[PDB]
C-alpha cells in the first residue's frame, strides 16, 4: 500500500512536541533576520536579505516585506514561496472582512486567521507545515499600533520589539537592553538597524542587503501611512544613523 | 403530458368484530369504461395474521402491499422472528406512505 | 404588511412596530414584538413573509452575539448593517429568498451618534433620519418631512411618531393594533411601555 | 538495496515487477487447464481435483461462458478467475449494446488484457492470480488466447497452464506438427481429454474429474457449449485407453 | 506500518485484541440477571479526593426498559450510548412499541467493526475499534430480563451474570459460584455489592460505587447514594453474621 | 520470510501465497464445529454452539436467509452476519424482481465474488468466517461450503471448525448411507448429530448446546434449539 | 486505484532541510548551463542544445520557449518537467489574467504564477518537486525589461544577469566582470555568447546554441495590420544564421 | 529513506531510480527496431521473434496502427505496449473530433510524453516500461519520426533505433548519413526505403533474416500500413539480388 | 483525502497519540480552578521564556465561551483556539434552538466530545490540550467547575489544576480544601487560589492572573495590583511565623 511512504507530518513525539513544527522552526532559524519595533507614533519593520550578488536586481526585489492591507504589513522569515501562499490568502481575508462589514479588518483578527490556517497543517491533512514565521506590523482604531508574530505552530503573540529568523537570541537581548516604552519611530528605526548590524553573519551591513518599512500616522493628515523604503532611502538612513 | 397516475376503480370494506375482523373487496379492475379483469385479487394475507388492501391506483397499491410484506419479512429477520402486531404494522405503514409525501401512493389503504 | 417605523433624533433612534399578527381571517395576536436586540446598542425591527421574518432576525442575532463573544467587542451599527445587507443580498439570488425587510437602529458609542438603517429584502440599504417599510411611508413621510429636525429630543421624536401612528390609524384600512416603541441611545435599549396613551 | 518485491507496481533494478511474478507462482500451483484451436472452433478442458468423495460429481463447474460465443477457463486462484470473467461479461455486454454485434475474440482479449494490465499499475491492488485460456468463434474464424497475470496475451494454436503445463504443452506441440492441415472439433475434444489425463501425472496422487467445452461453427453453431453425456464419455474412454 | 484491520497469524485482529487489553485496565462493572430484574453495578474509581464522585457516570439509561454499564475508555462509549438511544427511540417511532433488548444490542455491535482506513465493504469511517466494553441490561415481553456483554469485536453474549474490567477474572469466578436460577433482586444487589467490594482497591462505600437495576414495573433506575449506603450496611451485617 | 509478506491482502509471498487470507482461514479452525449433509429430499445443518462462561449463553450459529435457504457459521460471528445479510438481500432481490427463488448455486457464486473483492484490494481485510449453506431449490437439496478465500464448493456433506476432521471422515464413510435418507428428516438429522459427535472431545452435546436446522421438499428452512433438539441427544 | 498518496512527499528533516527541494536542486546542477542577461533595451536568454544523438533533430526540441508575446523562458535540469511547466505557464497567463483584464500579465506576475505551481509540488500530497530552475525574461509597459530565476522551492529573484546549471558558478563570475548598467542589447548578446562558449565542450555554432531576446516590437511578426495599438511581440528567437553572424565577431 | 527507490521521488543525487529501472524494462523483449525517412514515406523495422511453437505468429506484433496516418512501434513488455497503444488511439481520435483535423505525429508524441512525465512526478502512477516510436508523413512536416521514453522525453529524428543493440544500429545509420550528407533516404519508392532499412539492419546486427524474422510498417501520404510475410519476402529477395 | 489512523491501540492496550497529547499538557503553563460557596476562581501562570511582550494584545489564558461560562487550559495554544471557537459557536446555536444558554456541564460535554472524536477519526491527531470550564447554569447560583482532557474524558471538581507542576499544586489543594466549608467568600477563594499557584510560580506578581466568575454572567479579571496585594498578604502569613 501507500502507508509505507507516509511520513506522518502531524504526530506527537513521546515528549508531546510536533516534529515537523520543530524542524520547520529549525529551518526558519537560518533565514535572514527580521525585526519589528513598536513606537508611540509608529512601527518599524527591518529585514536582512539572505544571500546576495552584484547582479541581483534590488530595485525590483522584495523577499521579506509585504503589504497585506493599507494598514497592515508583515516581515517574512523562512521559505519565500510558502510565505507568498499565506500572504495571498491573508490579503483575501482582509478584503472579505472589508466587504462584509465595510470596515478595515482589526489587526488581531487577521493575524488569528492566518495562525489558524497554520495550526491546521499541524493537526490534520498529512501535509508539511509552512516553513514560515511572520512579524505583523499594523494599525486599527481599537488598539492602535500593534506588533504580532506567528510561527509554523500556529501560535501568535504581541510585542513591543521582536525578531524572527537567525540569531534571534542575540537580537532579542540587544532589543531588551535598549528598548524604552516612550520611544519614537525615529528612535526605533535606529534601534532596529543597530540590532541587525550587531547580529549580521555578514561583514558589514550595506543598503543592498536590507529592506525597510514603517507604519506612521503622518501628523499632517490624520490617517495611517505605510512606507516601504526604496534602496536609496535605506542607503540614506544607513549613513545618518552612523553606519554609513 | 405524461400522467404517472391512473384509477382502477374497485371498492374495499373492513369491519372489526369483537374477536374477528374482515376485509372485503370486489374483484373488478377497470380503466375508464373498460374492464381489465373480472377477477384480480385486491385484498392480501401478509403474514402474522394481517390482511391488507391498498385501493385506488393499482400500480401504487401493488407496490405498497409488496413493500409491506417485505417489511414483515425483515421484521422477523431483525427481531428474532417476533410477531408484528397489528398496531405496529399500522405505524410501519404510516412511514411507508409518508416516505412518498411528495409523490404519494395514490391509494386508500386498510389493514 | 405590518407597520415598521423608525426615527433618528438628536441622541437616539426610535423604532415603532405594529403588534398585530394576522393569519387569514383572524388576528391571532395583538402583542407581537417585531424586534430583536442584536447587541446592547443595536436594535432591529422587521416585517415580511410569515416564517422568514423571525428566522432571519434570530439568525442575525445569533451571528452578532457570536461576534461579540469572539472579539469581546461590540460592532458599530454601520458594521452590523453591512453584515445584514450582505446576508439579504445573498438570499435574494438563492433558491428560496428571505422575504424580510428591516430597520436597524443603533447608537454608535465611538462616534456618540444614533444611526438608523433601512434595508429591504433585496439587500437595498440606505441610511436615513427616518424610514419605514411597506405602505407605512406613504402615510407618514409627509408628516416627517414637515416636522422633522436633526436636534429633536427623544420626547419630541416620540410626539412626532405618535402623530404618525394617529395618521396611520385614521387612513389605513387594516387594524394593526397599535405599536410597541423602543429607544436606542448611549445607555442601551429600553421600551416605552406607555404609548397606548402617551 | 532490497524490498522491491513488497509493493505491486514497483520496478526492481533489473526492470521486473516481482509481485506479478509471485502471482505467476500461484498460477503454476493450480490445476492444469488447456485450450485447443480446431479447423472451425476451439475446445477447452480442465482438471478438477476430487478432494474427497463428498464433492458432488459434475456440480462444481469451472469453465465459464462470456456472452454466448466465448469460453473461459483458468488456473490459479479460482475467485480471481471469476472476478476476471464478471468483468469480461460487462465488457462484452457494453460492446454489444453499443455496436449491436457480439464482441470479436481479439477485441475481447484486449478488454481482458487492459484490465489485467491495469492491476499491475498501482500498489493499492494485487495482480491477478490466474492465467486464462479463452476464445470462441466470430465474424472471421476461431480464436484461442492465453492471458498471464502481467496482462500479457497472444493468440494460440494450443495452450496450457497450471501444474502440468509442460506435459500438455509437449502434447500440444506434437499435434501441431502432426496436423498442419488442422484438427477437427470432434478430434480436438478427444485429443483434449487425453492431454488432460496425461498432464494429470504431475498430480497423480489425487483423483480427478474431467471437464470439456467447445465452440465450433459446425458442431455448436458458433455457440459455446459444454461437452456432456455420450460425447464426454467417448472422450473419457479415448483417453483412458491411450493412458496405457 | 501495519493496517488497522490486519489479521494476526492466529486469525485475530490486532486492533481488536489490543482493544481488549485497554478494557482490562478499566474500572470494574458487574451485572446480575434475575426473574425479578437485572442489577448493574460499577466501581466509580475517582482519581483524586477533589473529584466530585457523583459526576462519574458509568451507568446510563438507553430507554425506560434498557440500561447499560461501561468499562474501559469510557469516553469511547458516548457515541455508542447515543446510537443506542437513537435506535431505541427510532424503533418506537417506526413500530409503536419497545425495541427488544437483543435487537438494541445487535445494533450497537454493528458499529463495532466499522473501523479502518478504507475497508472494501461499505464506508467504515472510524480510525480504530472502541476501547470500552458494555453491559446492556433490560426487559421485554418476549425474553424477559436480559444481560448482554457487547465487545469492540462486534460479538455479544447473553449472561446470567457477568463482570468486566480490572477485577473480572476474579469477580466472574465469584459469580460462577454465587449465581442460581432463583436469586431475588435483593440477593442480586447484595451480591453485586459484595463482589465489587472484593475486587475494588478502595474500601467500597456509597460514593465510590453505584448500583442500578431495571424491572418490568419501574424500568431502569439508578440507585441514589442513600439507598445504596443502606444496602452496604445490610451486607456488612450479613457477612459478619458468619 | 512470511513476516514481510503478511502485512496486508494485497501482497503475494514469493511462493504465490496470500497470508492474510490464510490467517483468516485460521479463525475458522478456531471456531466451534458445525456439520452439513443432505439426501435428495432434505439438507441438514448441525452446529455445536459454544459458550463463554457457564453463566453465558451458547452463541447462535445458524442463520436463515430465506424460506428455502440458510447457513451455519464458524469463525467471526460479525462477518457471518454481514455475509448472511448480503445473502438475505440477494434472495430477496431475486423474489421481488423476478418472482424467482434464488438458486443455491447462484448464492454460492455471489458469496464467492463478495469475498474475493476483499482479497485483492488495499485497506480491507478478508472475512474471517466459514459458512455451510443448505437449501432446497428447483434442482433439489443442496449443501455448500464457503471459505473466506472465496472458494465455494457443493458437497453431499462436510464440516468446518475445530476438530471438524472427525465428522468429515465419518460422513465420507457414511456417504452411501445418508445420501439415501429421503423422505425421513429425523433420520437425516440423527445422521448429522452422529457426524458432529465425531468431533467432540471436551464435552457431549447437551440441550442448550445443540443447534439444528433443516430445509427440504415440503419443509421451509427452520431452526431447532433446546427442548426442540432433546429428541436427538 | 485512486491516488491514495494524500500526504506530503517533501517534509522537514531534523536539521530543517527540505530533502526533496535539495535533491531537485542537485538535478538542476547536473543540467546543461543556461543564462540570461539584461540590457538597457532588452534581455537575452540562452542555453546549449545538447543533442542526445546526431540522428536527433535538435530544432524539434526548443529549450527556449515563448510564454507570452513579451515573455520567454529557458531552464536547466529535467527537460520533461520544463515542458509541462511551460504548458501550464502559457495557460495560466490566460486563465488567471488575459481572460480577466484583456491583456497579458506583467513578467513578475506570471513568474509569480509559475513559482506557485512549483511551490505546490513541494507541499501537495503525492508529488515530488519539479527538477528545474527557470530563467524568465520579459517586458511590460509599467516595469520595462526584467529577468527572473525560479527554483524548485518556488522561490524567485530578479537578476541583472545570471546563469544556472553545470557551469553556473564560473559563468556567474564571468558575467560579474562584463556586466554594467549601460549595456545595449547587442552587447548583452555578445557577452552571452562569450559566457556560453566556456560551458560548451564540442561544437559551438547556431545549430548547437539556442538563444532568444526580449526587445523591440516586431510588427513583422504580428500576422495582421489594422490595429494601431498592436505592434507585435517583443520576444524573438534568433535564427541559426543570426547566431553565426555574431559568432564571427566573437 | 531507502524508499526513494520504490516511488518516483528524488534520490540524494537528484535521480529517479524508478524511471531508470523502467528504461531497463524496455529491453526485456530483446527486440531491436529502427526507423528511417524516405523522400515521401517513413519506414519502421522491427525484429519479430516467436519462440513458442504453440503461438499464432500472426498475433505477435509490436507495431500498431494508431490512426489512419500514425504508426507506432514499441520497445518493451507487450502489456505496457498495448496500454500505450490504446491511449494513443483514443487521444488521436479525440483530437480529430475536437480540433477538426488529424493529430500530427509530433503532437501525439508530445502528448504521450507529457502523460509519461506525470508518472514520473506523481507517486501513485508507475512509469510504463516502454519506448514509443511514432511515424507518419505529416501534412505539414513530411516524413516524421518522434520517440518517447519513460522519462517523458521526446524528440524528432532523421532516423533512429531502439533495443539491446541500439548503439550498433545508431552508429551504422550515423555513418551512412555522414556520407550521404542528407537527412533521409533519397528514394522515390517506399519499397526501396524498406530495403535500405533491412539492409542496414542486417549489416549492423550481423544477422540474416527470413520473412518471419522481421516486422515492417510503412507511412505514406494519408496512410500507414504494415507489410505481410509475403510483402516482406519480396523485399528480402530484392536485397539478395544485390549481394 | 488523508485518513491515516494516527490514534491506534498498541499491544498493551494504549493509544500513544492520546498519551503523548497529555505530555503536551504537562508541558503547558499551570492552570487552576477552585469553587467557592458562591463563585468559582480560575488561576493561570505566565511563562517567562521571553519577556518584553505587549500584555494588552497578547491572547489571555481564560476565555469566555458565553457571558456565564469561561474556559482555561494547559497545552498547545494553537489547539485551544480551535476548541474555544467551536465551543462559542455551539453556545450560540444552543441559545438559538433551545432558547436558553448552555449549562456548564452541557458545554463541557460538548468540548469533551470534540476531543474524543479527534482520537478516533482518520487523518487527525488528538488535541494537545486539557481544559477547566467554569460558570453558573442559567438562573442557578450553584458554582460549576469541570475538566476535560485529550482522551475526551471529563468530570466536575471542587478544585483542580492542570499543566506543569500541577502534581505539586494539586497536593496543596487536597490538604487545603475542605468540602465541608468551601471558601465562603470571593476573597478567601481567590486567596486559596493564589496560594496554590505560589507553590509553583516562584514569586510572579506579573506571572499570575486570576478571573472571578459569579452568578448571572458576573465575570471579571483582576489587575496586577489586586493580585499583587493578595501575594503580599500571603507572604506575611508565612513570615509572621
Amino acid at each position: 500500500g501507500s502507508r509505507r511512504y507516509d511520513s506522518r507530518t502531524t504526530i506527537f513525539s513521546p515528549e508531546g512536541r510536533l516534529y515537523q513544527v520543530e524542524y520547520a522552526l529549525e529551518s526558519i532559524s537560518h533565514a535572514g533576520t527580521a525585526i519589528g519595533i513598536m513606537a508611540s507614533d509608529g512601527i518599524v519593520l527591518a529585514a536582512e536579505r539572505k544571500v546576495t550578488s552584484t547582479l541581483l536586481e534590488q530595485d525590483t526585489s522584495t523577499e521579506k516585506l509585504y503589504k497585506l492591507n493599507d494598514k497592515i504589513a508583515v516581515a517574512v522569515a523562512g521559505l519565500t514561496a510558502d510565505a507568498e501562499i499565506l500572504i495571498n490568502t491573508a490579503r483575501i481575508h482582509a478584503q472579505n472582512y472589508l466587504k462584509t462589514y465595510n470596515e478595515d479588518i482589526p489587526v488581531e483578527i487577521l493575524v488569528r486567521r492566518l495562525s489558524d490556517i497554520k495550526q491546521g497543517y499541524t493537526q490534520h491533512g498529512g501535509l508539511r507545515p509552512f516553513g514560515v514565521s511572520f512579524i505583523y506590523a499594523g494599525y486599527d482604531d481599537r488598539y492602535g499600533y500593534q506588533l504580532y508574530t506567528s510561527n509554523p505552530s500556529g501560535n501568535y503573540t504581541g510585542w513591543k520589539a521582536i525578531s524572527v529568523g537567525a540569531n534571534t537570541s542575540a537580537a532579542q537581548t540587544l532589543l531588551q537592553m535598549d528598548y524604552k516604552d516612550d520611544m519614537k519611530v525615529d528612535d526605533a528605526i535606529e534601534l532596529a538597524l543597530k540590532t541587525l548590524s550587531k547580529t549580521t553573519d555578514s561583514s558589514a551591513l550595506t543598503y543592498d542587503r536590507l529592506e525597510f518599512a514603517t507604519i506612521r500616522k503622518g501628523a499632517n493628515d490624520g490617517e495611517v501611512y505605510q512606507k516601504i523604503f526604496k534602496p536609496q532611502e535605506i542607503k540614506d538612513i544607513l549613513v545618518k544613523t552612523g553606519i554609513t | 403530458q405524461f400522467n404517472p397516475y391512473g384509477d382502477n376503480g374497485g371498492t374495499i370494506l373492513g369491519i372489526a368484530g369483537e374477536d374477528f375482523a374482515v376485509l372485503a373487496g370486489d374483484t373488478r379492475n377497470i380503466t375508464d369504461y373498460s374492464i381489465n379483469s373480472r377477477y384480480e385479487p385486491k385484498v392480501f394475507d401478509c403474514g402474522d395474521n394481517i390482511v391488507m388492501s391498498a385501493n385506488g391506483f393499482a400500480a401504487d397499491g401493488d407496490a405498497l402491499v409488496k413493500r409491506f410484506k417485505n417489511s414483515v419479512k425483515w421484521y422477523h429477520f431483525d427481531h428474532n422472528d417476533k410477531k408484528l402486531s397489528i398496531n405496529s404494522a399500522a405505524r410501519n405503514i404510516q412511514h411507508l406512505l409518508y416516505g412518498k409525501r411528495f409523490f404519494p401512493y395514490y391509494v386508500h389503504t386498510i389493514i | 404588511m405590518d407597520i415598521i417605523l423608525g426615527i433618528r433624533v438628536q441622541d437616539s433612534v426610535i423604532l415603532a412596530s405594529s403588534k398585530a399578527v394576522t393569519r387569514g381571517i383572524s388576528v391571532l395576536k395583538d402583542s407581537d414584538d417585531k424586534t430583536r436586540q442584536l447587541s446592547p446598542h443595536t436594535l432591529m425591527s422587521f416585517a415580511g413573509e410569515a416564517g422568514d421574518t423571525v428566522q432571519f432576525a434570530e439568525y442575525i442575532q445569533a451571528n452578532i452575539q457570536l461576534y461579540s463573544i469572539r472579539e469581546d467587542y461590540e460592532l458599530s451599527p454601520q458594521a452590523v448593517s453591512s453584515f445584514v445587507r450582505q446576508e439579504l443580498a445573498k438570499s435574494i439570488r438563492s433558491r428560496r429568498p428571505y422575504q424580510v425587510n428591516v430597520l436597524i437602529g443603533g447608537y454608535d458609542k465611538k462616534k456618540n451618534k444614533p444611526e438608523l438603517y433601512q434595508i429591504d429584502y433585496l439587500g437595498t440599504k440606505v441610511e436615513l433620519p427616518y424610514g419605514a417599510h411597506g405602505y407605512s411611508g406613504f402615510y407618514t413621510f409627509s408628516l416627517l418631512d414637515h416636522h422633522y429636525r436633526p436636534d429633536m429630543t427623544t420626547e419630541e421624536g416620540l410626539d412626532l411618531l405618535k402623530l404618525c401612528v394617529q395618521e396611520l390609524e385614521k387612513r389605513m384600512p387594516m387594524d394593526f393594533k397599535g405599536v410597541i416603541v423602543k429607544i436606542v441611545d448611549k445607555d442601551g435599549i429600553r421600551q416605552v411601555d406607555d404609548f397606548q396613551a402617551q | 538495496g532490497t524490498g522491491y518485491d513488497l509493493s505491486n507496481s514497483v520496478f526492481s533494478p533489473d526492470g521486473r515487477n516481482f509481485q506479478v511474478e509471485y502471482a505467476v507462482k500461484a498460477v503454476e500451483n493450480g490445476t492444469t487447464s488447456i485450450g485447443i484451436k480446431c479447423n472451425d472452433g476451439v475446445v477447452f478442458a480442465v482438471e478438477k481435483l476430487i478432494t474427497s468423495k463428498l464433492l458432488v460429481p459434475q456440480k462444481n463447474v469451472k469453465i465459464q461462458v462470456v456472452d454466448r460465443h466465448i469460453g473461459c477457463v483458468y488456473s490459479g486462484l479460482i475467485p480471481d478467475g471469476r472476478h476476471l470473467v464478471n468483468r469480461g461479461r460487462e465488457e462484452a455486454a457494453s460492446f454489444k449494446k453499443l455496436y449491436k454485434t457480439p464482441i470479436p475474440i481479439p477485441a475481447f482479449a484486449d478488454r481482458l488484457g487492459q484490465y489485467v494490465q491495469a492491476h499491475t499499475l498501482y500498489n493499492s491492488v494485487r495482480p491477478f492470480g490466474v492465467s486464462t485460456i479463452f476464445g470462441g468463434v466470430d465474424k472471421n474464424g476461431a480464436h484461442l488466447y492465453m492471458l498471464e497475470p502481467s496482462g500479457s496475451y497472444w493468440g494460440y494454436k494450443g495452450a496450457a497452464t497450471g501444474k502440468g503445463r509442460q506435459s500438455a504443452k509437449a502434447e500440444l506441440e506434437k499435434l501441431v506438427d502432426h496436423h498442419p492441415e488442422g484438427l477437427s472439433a470432434r478430434e480436438a475434444v478427444k485429443q483434449a481429454a487425453k492431454i488432460i489425463y496425461l498432464a494429470h501425472e504431475d498430480n497423480k496422487e489425487k483423483d480427478f474429474e474431467l471437464e470439456i467445452s467447445w465452440c465450433s461453427l459446425s458442431e455448436t453453431n458458433g455457440l459455446h457449449k459444454f461437452v456432456k453425456g455420450d460425447l464426454l464419455q467417448e472422450a473419457i474412454d479415448f483417453a483412458q485407453k491411450e493412458i496405457n | 506500518d501495519r493496517g488497522v484491520s490486519t489479521f494476526s497469524p492466529e486469525g485475530r485482529l490486532f486492533q481488536v485484541e489490543y482493544s481488549l487489553e485497554a478494557i482490562k485496565l478499566g474500572s470494574t462493572a458487574i451485572g446480575i440477571a434475575t426473574k425479578e430484574g437485572v442489577v448493574l453495578g460499577v466501581e466509580k474509581r475517582a482519581t483524586s479526593p477533589l473529584l466530585e464522585s457523583d459526576s462519574i457516570e458509568k451507568i446510563v439509561e438507553i430507554d425506560r426498559h434498557i440500561g447499560c454499564a461501561m468499562s474501559g475508555l469510557t469516553a469511547d462509549a458516548r457515541s455508542m450510548i447515543e446510537h443506542a438511544r437513537t435506535a431505541a427511540v427510532t424503533h418506537n417511532l417506526y413500530y409503536d412499541e419497545d425495541i427488544n433488548v437483543e435487537s438494541l444490542t445487535q445494533s450497537v455491535c454493528d458499529l463495532a467493526l466499522r473501523f479502518g482506513e478504507g475497508a472494501s465493504g461499505e464506508e467504515r469511517l472510524m480510525s480504530r475499534p472502541f476501547g470500552v466494553a458494555l453491559l446492556i441490561a433490560g426487559h421485554d415481553a418476549d425474553d424477559g430480563y436480559q444481560l448482554f456483554h457487547a465487545e469492540p469485536s462486534g460479538t455479544f453474549y447473553r449472561y446470567n451474570a457477568k463482570a468486566i474490567g480490572s477485577g473480572s477474572e476474579g469477580a466472574q469466578a465469584e459469580l460462577l459460584n454465587e449465581w442460581h436460577s432463583s436469586l431475588t433482586l435483593k440477593e442480586a444487589e447484595l451480591l453485586v455489592l459484595k463482589i465489587l467490594k472484593q475486587v475494588m482497591e478502595e474500601k467500597l462505600d456509597e460514593n465510590n460505587a453505584q448500583l442500578s437495576c431495571i424491572t418490568k414495573q419501574d424500568g431502569f433506575k439508578i440507585y441514589d447514594n442513600e439507598k445504596t449506603a443502606e444496602l452496604i450496611k445490610e451486607l456488612k451485617e450479613k457477612e459478619a453474621a458468619e | 520470510f512470511r513476516n514481510n509478506y503478511d502485512g496486508d491482502t494485497v501482497t503475494f509471498s514469493p511462493t504465490g501465497r496470500l497470508f492474510q487470507v490464510e490467517y483468516a482461514l485460521e479463525a475458522i479452525k478456531q471456531g466451534s464445529v458445525t456439520v452439513g449433509l443432505r439426501s435428495n429430499t432434505h439438507a441438514v445443518l448441525v452446529a455445536l454452539k459454544r459458550n463463554a462462561d457457564e453463566l453465558s449463553s451458547y452463541q447462535k450459529k445458524i442463520i436463515k436467509c430465506d424460506e428455502h435457504m440458510g447457513l451455519s457459521l464458524a469463525g467471526l460471528a460479525p462477518d457471518a452476519r454481514v455475509l448472511s445479510n448480503y445473502l438475505r438481500q440477494q434472495c430477496n432481490y431475486s423474489s421481488l424482481v423476478f418472482n424467482r427463488k434464488l438458486a443455491v448455486e447462484r448464492a454460492g457464486h455471489l458469496l464467492c465474488d463478495k469475498a474475493q473483492k476483499n482479497t485483492q484490494s488495499y485497506g480491507g481485510r478478508p472475512y474471517g468466517v466459514g459458512l455451510l449453506i443448505i437449501g432446497y431449490d428447483k434442482s433439489g437439496a443442496h449443501l455448500l461450503e464457503f471459505q473466506p478465500s472465496g472458494n465455494v464448493t457443493e458437497l453431499y456433506g462436510t464440516a468446518i471448525g475445530a476438530r471438524s476432521q472427525g465428522a468429515k471422515t465419518y460422513l465420507e464413510r457414511t456417504l452411501d448411507t445418508f445420501i439415501k435418507i429421503d423422505g425421513n428428516p429425523d433420520e437425516l438429522i440423527k445422521a448429522g448429530v452422529e457426524a458432529i459427535s465425531q468431533s467432540l472431545r471436551d464435552e457431549s452435546l447437551t440441550v442448550d448446546n445443540l443447534s439444528i436446522a433443516i430445509v427440504g421438499k415440503d419443509t421451509p428452512f427452520t431452526i431447532y434449539d433446546g427442548e426442540a433438539v432433546a429428541k436427538y441427544i | 486505484m485512486t491516488d491514495r498518496y494524500s500526504f506530503s512527499l517533501t517534509t522537514f528533516s531534523p536539521s530543517g532541510k527540505l530533502g526533496q527541494i535539495d535533491y531537485a536542486l542537485t538535478a538542476v546542477k547536473q543540467g546543461v548551463t543556461s543564462l540570461g542577461i539584461k540590457a538597457t533595451n532588452g534581455v537575452v536568454i540562452a542555453t546549449e542544445k545538447k543533442s542526445s544523438s546526431p540522428l536527433a533533430m535538435s530544432e524539434t526540441l526548443s529549450k527556449v520557449s515563448l510564454l507570452t508575446p513579451d515573455i520567454g523562458a529557458v531552464y536547466s535540469g529535467m527537460g520533461p518537467d520544463y515542458r509541462v511547466l511551460v504548458d501550464k505557464s502559457r495557460k495560466v497567463a490566460h486563465t488567471s489574467y488575459k481572460r480577466i483584464y484583456g491583456e497579458y500579465p506583467p513578467t513578475k506576475l506570471l513568474v509569480s504564477e509559475v513559482a506557485k505551481i512549483m511551490q505546490e509540488a513541494t507541499q501537495s500530497g503525492g508529488v515530488r518537486p519539479f527538477g528545474v530552475s527557470l530563467l524568465i525574461a520579459g517586458h511590460d509597459e509599467f516595469n520595462g525589461f526584467s529577468l527572473y530565476q525560479v527554483d524548485p522551492s518556488g522561490s524567485y529573484f530578479p537578476w541583472k544577469a545570471t546563469a544556472i546549471g553545470k557551469g553556473s558558478v564560473a559563468a556567474k563570475t564571468f558575467l560579474e566582470k562584463r556586466w554594467n548598467d549601460e549595456l545595449e542589447l547587442e552587447d548583452a548578446i555578445h557577452i552571452a555568447l562569450l559566457t556560453l562558449k566556456e560551458s560548451v565542450e564540442g561544437e559551438f555554432n547556431g545549430d548547437t546554441i539556442e538563444l532568444a531576446i526580449i526587445g523591440d516590437e516586431n510588427p513583422d511578426l504580428l500576422g495582421y495590420t489594422g490595429i494601431p495599438t498592436d505592434k507585435g511581440p517583443r520576444f524573438r528567437k534568433l535564427t541559426s544564421q543570426e547566431i553565426n553572424d555574431r559568432l564571427e565577431a566573437l | 529513506a531507502g524508499y526513494d527507490r520504490h516511488i518516483t521521488i528524488f534520490s540524494p543525487e537528484g535521480r529517479l531510480y524508478q524511471v531508470e529501472y523502467a528504461f531497463k524494462a524496455t529491453n526485456q523483449t530483446n527486440i531491436n527496431s529502427l526507423a528511417v525517412r524516405g523522400k515521401d514515406c517513413t519506414v519502421v523495422i522491427s525484429q519479430k521473434k516467436v519462440p513458442d511453437k504453440l503461438l499464432d505468429p500472426t498475433t505477435v506484433s509490436y507495431i500498431f496502427c494508431i490512426s489512419r496516418t500514425i504508426g507506432m512501434v514499441v520497445n518493451g513488455p507487450i502489456p505496457d505496449a498495448r496500454n500505450a497503444a490504446l491511449r494513443a488511439k483514443a487521444e488521436a481520435a479525440e483530437f480529430r473530433y475536437k480540433y477538426g483535423y488529424d493529430m500530427p505525429c509530433d503532437v501525439l508524441a508530445k502528448r504521450m510524453a507529457n502523460l509519461s512525465q506525470i508518472y514520473t512526478q506523481r507517486a501513485y502512477m508507475r512509469p510504463l516500461g516502454v519506448i514509443l516510436t511514432f511515424v507518419s508523413v505529416d501534412e505539414e512536416l513530411g516524413p516524421s519520426i518522434y520517440k518517447t521514453d519513460p522519462a517523458g522525453y521526446y524528440v524528432g529524428y532523421k532516423a533512429t533505433a531502439t533495443g539491446p543493440k541500439q548503439q550498433e544500429i545508431t552508429t551504422n545509420l550515423e555513418n551512412h548519413f555522414k556520407k550521404s550528407k542528407i537527412d533521409h533516404i533519397n528514394e522515390e519508392s517506399w519499397e526501396k526505403v524498406v530495403e535500405f532499412a533491412i539492409t542496414h539492419m542486417i549489416d549492423a546486427l550481423g544477422t540474416e533474416f527470413s520473412k518471419n524474422d522481421l516486422e515492417v510498417g510503412v507511412a505514406t501520404k494519408d496512410k500507414f500500413f504494415t507489410l505481410s510475410a509475403e510483402n516482406i519476402e519480396e523485399r528480402l529477395v530484392a536485397i539478395a539480388e544485390q549481394d | 483525502g488523508y485518513d491515516r489512523a494516527l490514534s491506534i491501540f498498541s499491544p498493551d492496550g494504549h493509544i500513544f497519540q492520546v498519551e503523548y497529547a497529555l505530555e503536551a499538557v504537562k508541558r503547558g503553563t499551570c492552570a487552576v480552578g477552585v469553587k467557592g460557596k458562591n463563585c468559582v476562581v480560575l488561576g493561570c501562570e505566565r511563562r517567562s521564556t521571553l519577556k518584553l511582550q505587549d500584555t494588552r494584545i497578547t491572547p489571555s489564558k481564560v476565555s469566555k465561551i458565553d457571558s456565564h461560562v469561561v474556559l482555561s487550559f494547559s497545552g498547545l495554544n494553537a489547539d485551544s483556539r480551535i476548541l474555544i471557537e467551536k465551543a462559542r459557536v455551539e453556545a450560540q446555536s444552543h441559545r438559538l434552538t433551545l432558547e436558553d444558554p448552555v449549562t456548564v456541564e452541557y458545554l463541557t460535554r460538548y468540548v469533551a466530545g470534540v476531543q474524543q472524536r479527534y482520537t478516533q477519526s482518520g487523518g487527525v491527531r488528538p488535541f494537545g490540550v486539557s481544559t477547566l470550564i467554569a460558570g453558573f447554569d442559567p438562573r442557578d447560583d450553584e458554582p460549576k467547575l469541570y475538566q476535560t482532557e485529550p482522551s475526551g474524558i471529563y468530570s466536575s471538581w471542587s478544585a483542580q489544576t492542570i499543566g506543569r507542576n500541577s502534581k505539586t499544586v494539586r497536593e496543596f489543594l487536597e490538604k487545603n480544601y475542605d468540602r465541608k466549608e468551601p471558601p465562603a467568600t470571593v476573597e478567601e477563594c481567590v486567596k486559596l487560589t493564589v496560594r496554590s499557584l505560589l507553590e509553583v510560580v516562584q514569586t510572579g506578581a506579573k506571572n499570575i492572573e486570576i478571573t472571578v466568575v459569579k452568578p448571572d454572567s458576573d465575570i471579571v479579571a483582576l489587575s496586577s495590583e489586586e493580585i499583587n496585594q493578595y501575594v503580599t498578604q500571603i507572604e506575611q502569613e508565612k513570615q509572621e511565623q
